């Protein structure tokens, strides 16, 4: 799983690969880990999908009567608090790491990482899942805040990209969602057209060479690719 | 007899009695005022003293429920606290679940609910005092009143206590588009001074209280030289 959020100016673009892997086998490829809590609020899921499904749907449930009942928008820092508060709670019974992110027009723009243990920190940008490891040195890197909406998007899927080339346990689709005052753009980038694959890319297309024919020279030549030669 | 001895029975008329009942007792109390601006709100209640020999600050009518939010109490002043804490519970709910300050209309109709659920039960009595919710929250500087039924409504200005007709007289004399929180600190002092019975309740302070940008939003009592 990779899951990451940045924040641009007027607001965050979640983005998300799309492969949940019981182990080895890709039971879905298609998930959506772009989980909406309110309008404009959303989280990105990590860890058993059972248990972030469960949090996601209670977490949508209380900021939906939250915002009834007081008749005005959920700021981020709410469903943030709300989803810490559960990830906290059962922190022993669950595997659970969670990207709250969205708009609000009080704060804009904002990202919340609520790792394993409960924490709840407000990052700039914030990564998550098995494939969130790859990404830190590239973020580092590559990653420039003060991003255009288009260019954290075009970043954010090529960042997805990155970890799901080097990630097992992540793959798919990248799916994308900016929050900010319009409405909320999501888009699926299929894995056919994603911006980075090592399949494509040409640093990658001379094979190692392993195999070599049996020869009267210590000169590493190519692999053997045919019996007569 | 029987169709006014608990708040859990109607009247053949269609009204709740003990509520009525509950509801005198406000009106017999001590004269409470208020007033938003759009600088803040403030609230002026009345103290009537038993005795010379009370310290300052004694039987506060007005008592923060949150850092933006503080209740009046027009009425017996136990209940109201009782109320208070509910109001409390219910600012600290809003910073422990939601990371929020509660607003002002939010925390007013859970003063309400709490009020009017006290109306419902034939075990429990309405409560014997109407809250004045002052806050400054992000929903602005709002006045609501909870009145004994649970009835919330919010006010530009308000009086409730044995003076209520003539402190309103008073309050309609003022202009509330216009008007500043350090004014009005002033006026709604000057009006519970105006008034007060001198003969009936001679020993009795005016607390005023306000929520307002010069505060920091911050709901305290005003110092005592803005007060007269």
């Amino acid at each position: 799983t990779t899951i990451l959020a940045v924040s641009y100016n007027g607001g965050v673009v979640l983005a998300a690969d799309s492969r949940t892997s019981s182990g080895t086998y890709v039971v879905n490829r298609a998930s959506n880990k772009l989980t909406k809590l309110t309008k404009k609020i959303y989280c990105c899921r990590s860890g058993s999908a059972a248990d972030t499904q469960a949090l996601a749907e209670r977490v949508s449930n209380y900021l939906g009567s939250y915002q009834t009942d007081i008749g005005a928008g959920v700021n981020v820092a709410t469903a943030a608090n709300l989803f810490q508060k559960m990830c906290y709670m059962n922190r022993w019974n669950i595997s659970a790491g969670i990207i709250v992110a969205g708009y609000d027009p009080i704060n804009g723009g904002s990202v919340y990482s609520i790792p394993s243990g409960g924490s709840c920190v407000k990052l700039d940008y914030a990564l998550g899942g098995s494939g969130s490891i790859f990404l830190y040195s590239f973020f580092d890197a590559n990653y420039k805040p003060g991003m255009s909406k288009s260019e954290c998007v075009a970043f954010c899927q090529r960042a997805v990209a990155h970890a799901y080339s080097r990630d097992g346990s992540s793959g798919g689709l990248i799916r994308t969602i900016t929050l900010d005052a319009d409405e909320p753009e999501d888009q699926t980038i299929p894995w056919n057209r994603s911006p980075y694959c090592m399949e494509k890319d040409p640093k990658y297309v001379t094979q190692a060479t392993q195999n070599q024919p049996f020869s009267s020279s210590a000169k590493i030549t190519g692999n053997r690719m045919s019996s007569t030669g | 007899s029987g169709h006014d001895q608990s708040t859990d029975v109607f009247s053949a008329e269609g009204r709740v009695f003990q509520v009525e009942y509950a509801g005198k007792a406000v009106d017999n109390s001590s004269t409470a005022v208020a007033a938003c601006c759009k600088d803040g709100v403030v609230v002026a209640v009345e103290k009537v003293h038993t005795s010379r020999m009370l310290e300052k600050g004694s039987n506060n009518r007005i008592h923060a429920v949150d850092r933006q939010a503080g209740i009046c109490i027009c009425g017996l002043l136990p209940d109201g606290r009782a109320i208070v804490s509910r109001a409390r519970q219910e600012a600290e709910n809003s910073r422990d679940i939601f990371a929020t300050p509660i607003r002002g209309s939010v925390l007013a109709n859970r003063v309400g609910e709490f009020m009017h659920a006290y109306t419902t039960h034939f075990a429990y009595r309405p409560f014997g005092c109407s809250a004045i919710i002052a806050s400054y929250a992000d929903d602005g500087p709002q006045l609501f009143v909870s009145d004994p039924s649970g009835t919330v409504a919010g006010y530009y200005g308000v009086a409730l206590g044995k003076a209520k007709t003539v402190a309103k007289s008073e309050l309609e004399k003022l202009d509330f588009s216009s008007l500043t929180c350090d004014e009005a600190v002033g006026k709604l002092a000057s009006i519970l001074h105006e008034v007060h019975d001198k003969q009936k309740d001679k020993l009795y302070e005016v607390e005023v209280a306000w929520v307002c940008d010069k505060s920091d939003r911050k709901f305290v009592h005003v110092p005592a030289d803005m007060v007269p």
